[PDB]
DNA sequence: CAGTCCCTGTTCGGGCGCCG
DNA sequence: TGGTCGGCGCCCGAACAGGGACTG
């Protein structure tokens, strides 16, 4: 008996309609287990093929939990009601929540399903249950509350949100709340002790309203990975070529770098493994170059209106590179990710996490979550991401195939 | 009250500010018309049609064709023009179950609806749009209109919502006898169970009875008490089962419609017949005009052909599933990008066999041909079983981490062993990871001219050798290719190669043994001869080395 | 600095097979 | 006679996307 705020599409938009894909036979009987409680809850109720809409659904495990968890990909769901939930209940992103030195995410998706959703929205809320060797039909579900991984979910609950944080709010004013769909981003300065001791009284005072959460970041500890050019007691060749090679596709980024005294070293026509001994003004014209990679590139500010992208390179080795951006070469972060899950044996579960990893940061830093540039094949990544993902939100991808010419990032 | 109701009905919209259909019937002949008149009569007695005052403005064709295998008649609604005008539903119906899928029971009844469509509904609101007006022997009797009071043949929200309305009259008996097993597939229902023959009968007359409940009617025509089992085109037994005989065409000369059926067939066939192979024969339909043409058997799709229809001389079966058991898919590479796998239990006694033919890519090799295989039978798997099969693959652990590791792009294989039956899976070149002392080094570059396509191709080296080709009707691209071809050919069997071209590097880079392009086949046949080849880089017009002489060379 | 042309890869609708 | 609906599979060709290199 809950006033249901009214929702509408982008103008223009009509509802997602995305196929249901295969689905494990443990994340079917785990997602049989969870909706037939969800709708004796009355969460959610069945329908029938009147409705058109559909969004897949599958079911993840997070992090050490051991405990199934449904997982719907509303991406095109959220992309057709986007102006909604930037434009008129958004919430403001807590620049200083990146500069704490502990934060905790907690799951409070439990909390949306108090809430009751619009009646005329729920038809867009479908999603519909396989079944092994297709036994039976599919399965067709809607949403009567708000859908956990909706973008409207924490917007319409944030009023509610507010006034259940606002006690421990006054009581730490230090302490910085960040809200991103299903989670809660909890950032103290405090020693790790007295943090998670804080955290347990949020989660009371959650739990005095209507959950448990493990899952934390240091992200003072985040750096970045600098262009970096090899130091060489001797120079062939080969090396000087591989060097002006990098040091020209890094001029599209820092303007200042300049090859004219290291290409001086190649101008016959020689032997690739012949050793070259490097003038005065190469060496200077090389530290020079190294001491410019130091430095920032000139005017690379975030900009709010923009989407983020982030392109990941494969290094082998278990190394991983990455760049977020807005504009080409202007990168507002740059990193690098070894001996993660799966190293040496798995890439599909490195890349996995990688994603995840990122999505993280950029949640943490700019509240967005980046399009992903992803070097893997479509069907390599469609087959296994699923089974890899322990986050409750999907970032937007796309495939790429770029042979390296060049190991800008790596070394 | 004229008609009563019967089941719970499903609300069907219009798509919006569109009308119901109006177009005239077709100019049926007197043959078929003694066919419709008798059945759709007998509807109203019923109440699944009903007549309709000229107040109903609403006129759609109609036409029958007799039951495959029967002397009844089916009543089919040519509906094109409402499908379009009828609001979007989401089908319900996610694939096509498998026998291989099915574990073994005791007990198996196969039981079929009848007149399931004309059982279940239509919406109260909606029913008018059915409208359409029968026809006569002559053209005098103008013939009665008609409109459906239950769900009809050719419209596009009949399949949806008969399967959603069948699965929810089934909900309460599957609820109430968890252990029985109900493959719901349209109107077809394979009750599967562990019990005695005559307890499962018991079940099956008590099923029948609840369906009766809801006016859905089970004929013994069409019930199966005994194996084997017609069921979904295979052929039901105990611990087999197979595919209903499948007739290939005998044509001495074969038009392309023709070679559809054929091909169609056996895909069909090679779910469990292995090793059927049809890339020779398919290669006759590519680039034709008419499907009518007749086209003549080349001695590839005709050799081909010959071995298939053996294939299928001997009979073969499929097991069922065993979930105590592991899966195991087995994957061979049969020979111009074709491969065909087996997934089974107990070795020998196959589920199902398939083929992974596809052609992905200008420039490929064997390496990734057969992870889009082990991905095809992935995804094939989890739907059939809910699981991934453990893989023999002909390929060497040893080669399989060379090229994993190794490659730009995330690759991956699930758990798998190596099976030694060649041929072998493996890369016919590396490329050096360093410069080579001692051998030549080779500046390659080439040009050309985007209007005239003239264009040349040449090296220069640090010994001093030199060479530049003329070209005629090429691209750059062609003539980057070209430079590399030509250091290869006049090189020894180590060699140094550097190039600007990042179009050449990235096709080389990936160690195709495969291509299109006829260039990049020779250039592969050189590198495979080649003990080391390393590849260099540099950037076009920067004052380098050999590039810049090389490039002065071309450019002229 | 636009505008092409190469070249590659994706998508989508057509035909057939199969099931109701 | 030629003619309907939904699902899945294959193989095809055409239409479309987009990234580099080169032309003014
Ligand atoms: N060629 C076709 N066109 C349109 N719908 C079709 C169809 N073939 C089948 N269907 C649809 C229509 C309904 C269903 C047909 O199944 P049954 O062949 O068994 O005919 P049923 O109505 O059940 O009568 P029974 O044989 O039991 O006496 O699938
Ligand atoms: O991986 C591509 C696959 O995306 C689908 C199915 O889930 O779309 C989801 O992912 C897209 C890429 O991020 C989003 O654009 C889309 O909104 C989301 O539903 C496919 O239709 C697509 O083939
Ligand atoms: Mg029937
Ligand atoms: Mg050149």
């Amino acid at each position: 008996p809950i006033e249901t705020v009214p929702v509408k599409l982008k103008p223009g938009m009509d509802g997602p309609k995305v196929k249901q894909w295969p689905l494990t036979e443990e994340k079917i009987k785990a997602l049989v287990e969870i909706c037939t409680e969800m709708e004796k809850e009355g969460k959610i109720s069945k329908i029938g093929p009147e409705n058109p809409y559909n969004t897949p659904v599958f079911a993840i495990k997070k992090k050490d939990s051991t405990k199934w968890r449904k997982l719907v990909d509303f991406r095109e769901l959220n992309k057709r009601t986007q102006d909604f939930w930037e434009v008129q209940l958004g919430i403001p992103h807590p620049a200083g929540l990146k500069k704490k030195k502990s934060v905790t995410v907690l799951d409070v998706g439990d909390a949306y399903f108090s809430v009751p959703l619009d009646e005329d929205f729920r038809k867009y809320t479908a999603f519909t249950i396989p079944s092994i060797n297709n036994e039976t039909p599919g399965i067709r579900y809607q949403y009567n509350v708000l859908p956990q991984g909706w973008k409207g979910s924490p917007a319409i609950f944030q009023s509610s949100m507010t006034k259940i944080l606002e006690p421990f709010k006054k009581q730490n004013p230090d302490i910085v709340i960040y809200q991103y769909m299903d989670d809660l981003y909890v950032g103290s300065d405090l020693e790790i002790g007295q943090h998670r001791t804080k955290i347990e009284e949020l989660r009371q005072h959650l739990l005095r309203w209507g959950l448990w959460m493990g899952y934390e970041l240091h992200p003072d500890k985040w750096t970045v990975q600098p262009i970096v050019l090899p130091e060489k007691d001797s120079w062939t060749v080969n090396d000087i070529q591989k060097l002006v090679g990098k040091l020209n596709w890094a001029s599209q980024i820092y303007p200042g770098i300049k090859v004219r005294q290291l290409s001086k070293l190649l101008r016959g026509t020689k032997a690739l493994t012949e050793v070259i001994p490097l003038t005065e003004e190469a060496e200077l014209e090389l530290a020079e170059n190294r001491e410019i990679l130091k430095e920032p590139v000139h005017g690379v500010y975030y900009d709010p209106s923009k989407d983020l992208i982030a392109e990941i390179q494969k290094q082998g080795q278990g190394q991983w590179t990455y760049q977020i951006y807005q504009e080409p070469f202007k990168n507002l972060k740059t990193g690098k990710y070894a001996r993660m899950r799966g190293a040496h044996t798995n890439d599909v579960k490195q890349l996995t996490e990688a994603v995840q990893k990122i999505t993280t940061e950029s949640i943490v830093i700019w509240g967005k979550t980046p399009k992903f540039k992803l070097p893997i094949q479509k069907e390599t990544w469609e087959t296994w991401w699923t089974e890899y993902w322990q986050a409750t939100w999907i970032p937007e991808w796309e495939f790429v195939n770029t042979p390296p010419l060049v190991k800008l990032w790596y070394q | 009250m004229v008609p009563i109701s019967p089941i719970e009905t499903v609300p069907v919209k219009l798509k919006p500010g569109m009308d119901g259909p109006k177009v005239k019937q077709w100019p049926l002949t007197e043959e078929k018309i003694k066919a419709l008149v008798e059945i759709c009569t007998e509807m109203e007695k019923e109440g699944k049609i009903s007549k309709i005052g000229p107040e109903n403005p609403y006129n759609t064709p109609v036409f029958a064709i007799k039951k495959k295998d029967s002397t009844k008649w089916r009543k089919l609604v040519d509906f094109r023009e409402l499908n379009k005008r009828t609001q979007d539903f989401w089908e319900v119906q996610l694939g096509i179950p498998h026998p291989a899928g099915l574990k073994k029971k005791k007990s198996v009844t196969v039981l079929d609806v009848g007149d399931a469509y004309f059982s279940v509904p239509l919406d109260e609101d909606f029913r008018k749009y059915t409208a359409f007006t029968i026809p006569s022997i002559n053209n005098e009797t103008p013939g009665i209109r008609y409109q459906y009071n239950v769900l009809p043949q050719g419209w596009k929200g009949s399949p949806a919502i008969f399967q959603s309305s069948m699965t929810k009259i089934l909900e309460p008996f599957k609820k109430q006898n968890p252990d029985i097993v109900i493959y719901q597939y349209m109107d077809d229902l394979y009750v599967g169970s562990d019990l005695e023959i005559g307890q499962h009968r018991t079940k099956i007359e008590e099923l029948r009875q609840h369906l009766l409940r809801w006016g859905l009617t089970t004929p013994d025509k069409k019930h199966q008490k005994e194996p084997p089992f017609l069921w979904m085109g295979y052929e039901l037994h105990p611990d087999k089962w197979t595919v209903q005989p499948i007739v290939l065409p005998e044509k001495d000369s074969w038009t392309v419609n023709d070679i559809c059926k054929l091909v169609g067939k056996l895909n069909w066939a090679s779910q469990i017949y292995p090793g059927i192979k049809v890339r020779q024969l398919s290669k006759l339909l590519r680039g034709t005009k008419a499907l009518t043409e007749v086209i003549p058997l080349t001695e590839e799709a005709e050799l081909e052909l010959a071995e298939n229809r053996e294939i299928l001389k001997e009979p073969v079966h499929g097991v069922y599933y065993d979930p105590s058991k592991d899966l195991i898919a087995e994957i061979q590479k049969q020979g111009q990008g074709q491969w065909t796998y087996q997934i089974y239990q107990e070795p020998f006694k196959n589920l199902k066999t398939g083929k992974y033919a596809r052609m992905r890519g200008a420039h490929t090799n064997d390496v990734k041909q057969l992870t889009e295989a082990v991905q095809k039978i992935t995804t094939e798997s989890i739907v059939i079983w809910g699981k991934t099969p453990k893989f023999k693959l002909p390929i060497q652990k040893e080669t399989w981490e060379t090229w994993w590791t190794e490659y730009w792009q995330a690759t991956w294989i699930p758990e798998w062993e190596f099976v030694n039956t060649p041929p072998l899976v493996k890369l016919w070149y590396q490329l050096e990871k360093e410069p080579i002392v001692g051998a030549e080094t080779f500046y390659v570059d080439g040009a050309a001219n985007r209007e005239t396509k003239l264009g040349k191709a040449g090296y220069v080296t640090n010994k001093g050798r030199q060479k530049v080709v003329p070209l005629t009707n090429t691209t750059n691209q062609k003539t980057e290719l070209q430079a590399i071809y030509l250091a290869l050919q006049d090189s020894g069997l180590e060699v140094n190669i550097v190039t600007n071209s990042q179009y050449a590097l990235g096709i080389i880079q990936a160690q195709p043994d495969k291509s299109e392009s006829e260039l990049v086949n020779q250039i592969i046949e050189q590198l495979i001869k080649k003990e080391k080849v390393y590849l260099a880089w540099v950037p076009a017009h920067k004052g380098i080395g050999g590039n810049e002489q090389v490039d002065k060379l071309v450019s002229a």
